[PDB]
């Protein structure tokens, strides 16, 4: 605490409103090939 | 159809659950305690990582796990009893045993385990208040709204002012047990001399009164 | 990690003779063992396969009703008694360990082999019997299964073996893909239903021999003829 | 029909017996899938699939009473029924002696039980209900000698002794139940092991008897027996209804 | 003195709190408010893994996604074959109380801790056919709540020591002690890239600590309650706790501040376990209520129940590949949901 919490004062902080936009282009970007999103045909489907 | 190596991997697999049934039959026939305690209690003196004990009496075989909290206590959930040891000597650290037996019975994990409760100082009990240096009442003043009730159950070689602290500690755990219990589970207030060996049947009776009270609740009649 | 097997010797034709396998090392109570024989001239032949707990029994179709397979977990030993010996029967008597489970390599080790004289299955056929080759070379064999050895599960149960003459065969490559534990990884498998091979890159010391490639889609247990590999 | 007086009779047993099966159902289903089956609850099972046999036939038996009589394969519905009701005092009597054993002793019944004597039994009274059936059926039964040819009070024995069991196995829990440490819950104990034992006798046991009585004494039914038959049916169905709610539902609805 | 060093603390964190708020101008539900709902999401319950005789305090999928492990309270630690549901291992553990499991990405370790404070790394690939200890790494004064295997030579354990160590297995010996929380670290979550992990812990806060270093880089406090549970985003530049104060809670790396937060008044009950689909777009957050829920990670809205244990959920796992979700609960029983 003596030095860490001001090791940890200045950090490269970018705007939340960034932080959110890469968030939901990450979900966006994979979105299409994961199943729980959209439920796969039986056939490919190994449970 | 299956292949020869997946009916093969499906034997070992019906072989393993074979294993594991077998495992399972000789774990359900022991009985599992949590022991727990303060300090200076004589937990470990009880009967005669975690420290576990093996005790068989009467042909069944209990468990006793000692860990040297409102994390690692929820593991114990499906353990048969919690048995909590008080050292009733002194009266400083008396508080600190009733909030921590408050704290124990009133855990949202071990709401359905019952508490087997050893006052674990008996002779010493019996020194410090015939002794007169510190004043019980002191450190408890309801003594003197107290008194000790028509029916009572004391030994032969006792003194009534003796008796009559011995009940006002145990009442005092008990009003603890009795607030807020629902009926799911019930402490087992005992006295030990520290010297006494006959504390294994004692768990042993406690134990097979809990066991009784389970089947009867979960069979409908409770 | 080792099978010693005793037994063998001459045995007039219509006798009765009882072989051991000895295994020490391993857990032999979770393995499944096999019977193994090999011909002093021909290849390897699948006799007996005697599961883990002894539950489950297979025997080839040639030998089956005269031979027994038995085993002892607790000597941790097993058995293969015979009844009416005859003289194709006599030949090279391997103990083999395999254990069985999801991503399992079955037919790891394969013990020294007991001499025996007596004096519908799947088609597994390498068509070259032997081939020239020069350590530092690539050389690659192939061998077709009659039907195809693609399961719906798909795993495709192929299986590749070198003799390496004078010692008894190792696995190399199990499921036509994986490689056994130990093995270098010059060796390759590769192929598809009913057309498999085996490609060697930099061929080096004790590497020529005989290889067999043989089935586990169904129990009758083809192998290959085998294909030698000399200098 | 004697002469009259059936409609309602017929009505209030169809009646019964439908929520019977309803309440044999949904416990069924229950405990099918949604239940641990710890060690009683396979006898709560197996007691209400036979109690919805019982009403099945109950159901298939009763309203055709009344139309288009022919007086002979209702002996072949009342001699099948009988196996269920068999069947269902059975597991009511393994039900007593189970929770008799488990209070004597606890122990054991938690640590040493087979944790598979339950279907051992299940399926030993289930072949046993099927044995016994032979309490009428004096009819080409020696097919070969030494059988008693009209008084064949063996169903009736164990019948008998399947009360007596019962009875004897509530009353010893009672016994140790009031000769130990008096937590003093002895006010819905006493409620439920009552109310077991009156469906037991008051209801289910007079089909019972009424069936062993007729058969050991051949009688045509006359006409004074055209309404008594018919309280004990309505009674059986009665008890079969009820015995899915006091063994599953009471403790359902308790927390 | 003393008083000085205080003023001086409490200085750093206004300045730190009035960075954050500078840095905070649009919450992720005002971006996502323009976004189509992930609608009704409908899970059902394909395989159920029978054997256990205990309550499952962890499990751990495998990297193929076809072997899961489990350890129960009653002392097993079980390897799956999830397609077929047969047992590809069982085997016995020292100590029966066992809260935490580990699947090497190799897939030829497995490791398990608990009570008593050592970390039992077993070889599961090996010759004579059985598996057995490789390793035991103790060193740790409290409890074992999660393992995670940076590869298969180092391993990451937090304690109830108020502890995480990173130990070289070959070694034995701890390489690096991460220090700083002042409760029990009850979770880790290992970053996508493995450099960096954050660990929850009692004191209701979140620390990121980077592996190289060995220091703590970040600290975030959202949370009222211990966090139970804690998970990696996808993409690693944030990652959701789950406490027990009935909500769920998104951070970020680059932002230091809570994103979102996950919580319903109809819930009371503590979150166990907390795990991301594939792409982060689904929450799948396991309760005490014996059942888990789906909350969409960018709206903060439910999306599916998974109900099908008659105990709570205490353990929770997405495969790599998104396929299946796992879900162990006290009830002994393994579901596998699609
Ligand atoms: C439960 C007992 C078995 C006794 C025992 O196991 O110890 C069963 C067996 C045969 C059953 C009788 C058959 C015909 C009897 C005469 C009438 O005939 P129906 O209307 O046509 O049925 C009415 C039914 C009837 C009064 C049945 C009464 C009773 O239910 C019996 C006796």
């Amino acid at each position: 605490l003596v030095e860490q919490l001001k090791m940890e004062a200045n950090i490269d902080r970018i705007k939340v409103s960034k932080a959110a936009a890469d968030l939901m282009a990450y979900c966006e970007a994979h979105a299409k090939e994961d199943p729980l999103l959209t439920p796969v045909p039986a056939s490919e489907n190994p449970f | 159809t299956v292949s020869a190596e997946d009916k093969a991997a499906a034997e070992r697999s019906k072989m393993i659950d074979k294993n594991l049934r077998e495992d399972g039959e000789k774990a359900r026939r022991t009985l599992r305690l949590l022991l727990l305690g303060a300090d200076n209690s004589g937990k470990s003196t009880i009967v005669k990582g975690i420290f576990e004990t093996k005790f068989q009496v009467d042909k069944v075989n209990f468990h006793m796990f000692d860990v040297g909290r409102r994390k690692w206590i929820q593991c114990f959930n499906d353990v048969t009893a919690i048995i909590f040891v008080v050292d009733s000597s002194d009266y400083n650290r008396l508080q600190e045993a009733l909030n921590d037996f408050k704290s124990i019975w009133n855990n949202r994990w071990l709401r359905t385990i019952s508490v087997i409760l050893f006052l674990n100082k008996q002779d010493l009990l019996a020194e410090k208040v015939l002794a007169g240096k510190s004043k019980i009442e002191d450190y408890f003043p309801e003594f003197a709204r107290y008194t000790t009730p028509e029916d009572a159950t004391p030994e032969p070689g006792e003194d009534p002012r003796v008796t009559r602290a011995k009940y006002f500690i145990r009442k005092e755990f008990v009003d603890i047990s009795t607030a807020s219990g629902d009926g799911r589970h019930i402490c087992y207030p005992h006295f030990t001399c520290a010297v006494d060996t006959e504390n294994a049947r004692r768990i042993f009776n406690d134990c097979k009164d809990i066991i009784l009270q389970m089947n009867l609740r979960e069979y409908n009649l409770v | 990690v080792q099978l010693v097997e005793s037994g063998g010797g001459l045995v007039q034709p219509g006798g009765s003779r009882k072989l051991s396998c000895s295994a020490s090392g391993f857990a032999f109570s979770s393995f499944g063992m096999h019977w193994v024989r090999q011909a002093p001239e021909k290849g390897l032949e699948w006799v007996a396969y005697i599961s883990s707990g002894s539950g489950t029994i297979y025997y080839a179709d040639t030998v089956k009703g005269r031979f027994t397979i038995s085993r002892d977990d607790p000597k941790n030993t097993l058995f293969l008694q015979m009844t009416s010996l005859r003289s194709e029967d006599t030949a090279m008597y391997y103990c083999v360990r395999s254990i069985y489970y999801y991503g399992s390599s079955p037919f790891d080790f394969w013990g020294q082999g007991t001499t025996l004289t007596v004096s519908s299955d799947i088609v597994m056929t390498q068509a070259t019997s032997s081939v020239p080759v020069t350590p530092g070379e690539s050389v690659s064999i192939s061998c077709r299964s009659s039907k195809s050895l693609l399961h719906s599960n798909g795993n495709t149960y192929l299986y590749w073996f070198l003799q390496r003459p004078g010692q008894s065969p190792q696995l190399l490559i199990y499921r036509m893909s994986n490689l056994a534990s130990g093995v270098p990884d010059r060796f390759s498998g590769s192929g598809s239903g009913t057309a498999f091979t085996l490609t060697i890159s930099r061929l080096e010391a004790e590497d020529v021999g005989v290889y067999y490639c043989m089935q586990h889609l169904e129990y009758p247990l083809t192998f290959g003829a085998g294909t030698k590999l000399e200098l | 029909p004697c002469y009259n007086q059936t409609l309602s009779f017929t009505v209030l047993t169809c009646i019964i017996s439908l929520v019977g099966l309803t309440g044999n159902a949904v416990v069924l289903w229950l405990l099918g899938y949604r239940m641990r089956r710890n060690a009683v609850s396979i006898y709560i099972l197996n007691l209400a699939a036979a109690d919805f046999l019982f009403l099945s036939f109950q159901i298939i038996r009763l309203p055709l009473r009344l139309i288009n009589i022919s007086h002979l394969i209702r002996k072949i519905l009342v001699s099948v029924m009988t196996f269920p009701y068999f069947t269902g005092l059975s597991m009511l009597s393994a039900i007593s002696t189970e929770r008799c054993l488990s209070v004597l002793w606890p122990i054991w019944y938690r640590c040493r039980r087979p944790t598979h004597l339950s279907a051992v039994v299940c399926v030993l009274l289930w072949g046993l209900s099927l044995l016994f059936s032979m309490l009428e059926w004096r009819f080409c039964d020696f097919l070969f000698s030494s059988w008693c040819e009209t008084s064949d009070f063996i169903p009736v024995a164990w019948l008998i002794f399947l009360c007596v069991v019962l009875c004897v196995s509530s009353l010893v829990l009672l016994v140790r139940i009031l000769c130990g440490s008096r937590k003093m819950p002895l006010t819905r104990l006493y409620v439920t092991i009552l109310l077991t034992v009156l469906v037991f006798l008051l209801c289910g046991l007079p089909f019972g008897i009424l069936g062993a009585l007729i058969y050991r004494m051949h009688l045509n039914l006359e006409v004074l027996y055209c309404h008594v038959y018919l309280v004990c049916m309505s009674l059986s169905s009665l008890n079969s209804s009820a015995n899915p709610i006091i063994y599953f539902f009471v403790g359902s609805f308790r927390q | 003195e003393l008083d000085q060093l205080r003023q001086e603390a409490e200085q750093l964190k206004n300045q730190i709190r009035d960075a954050r708020k500078a840095c905070a101008d649009a919450t992720l539900s005002q971006i996502t408010n323009n976004i189509d709902p992930v609608g009704r999401i409908q899970m059902r319950t394909r395989r159920t893994l029978r054997g256990h005789l205990a309550k499952i305090y962890a499990m751990h999928w495998g990297t193929d996604s076809r072997l899961l492990v489990s350890a129960s309270q009653d002392g097993k630690l079980i390897i799956w074959d999830s397609y077929t549901t047969n047992k590809v291992h069982a085997i016995p553990l020292r100590s029966s109380w066992v809260m935490t499991c580990a699947y090497a990405p190799s897939g030829n370790y497995v490791a398990c801790g608990g009570l008593d404070n050592i970390c039992s790394i077993y070889n599961l690939k090996t010759r004579e056919g059985n598996v057995r200890v490789s390793r035991e790494l103790a060193g740790h004064t409290g409890y074992l709540s999660c393992c995670r295997f940076l590869d298969d030579n180092q391993i990451v354990t937090s304690s109830g020591d108020t502890t995480c160590a990173l130990w070289d297995i070959e070694t034995g010996q701890q390489t690096t002690t991460f220090t700083g929380h002042t409760g029990d670290v009850m979770s880790l979550s290992l970053a996508p890239d493995t450099r960096l992990f954050v660990s929850g812990a009692c004191d209701a806060s979140a620390k990121l600590w980077d592996v190289r270093e060995g220091m703590c880089r970040q600290t975030f406090t959202g949370h009222e309650s211990d966090i139970n549970a804690i998970c990696f985003f996808p993409n690693g530049n944030a990652f959701a706790t789950g406490s027990d104060d009935a909500t769920c809670r998104l951070f970020d790396l680059r932002a230091d501040q809570e994103l979102m937060t996950y919580s319903h008044d109809n819930i009371i009950c503590g979150i166990t376990s907390v795990s991301f689909s594939k792409s982060g777009r689904l929450l799948l957050a396991g309760y005490d209520d014996f059942n888990c829920n789906v909350w969409d990670a960018l709206k903060a809205d439910r999306a599916g129940v998974l109900a099908g244990h008659d105990n709570r959920v205490s353990c929770l796992g997405v495969t790599d590949d998104g396929m299946a979700v796992a879900t162990g609960s006290w009830d002994s029983f393994l579901k596998i949901w699609n």
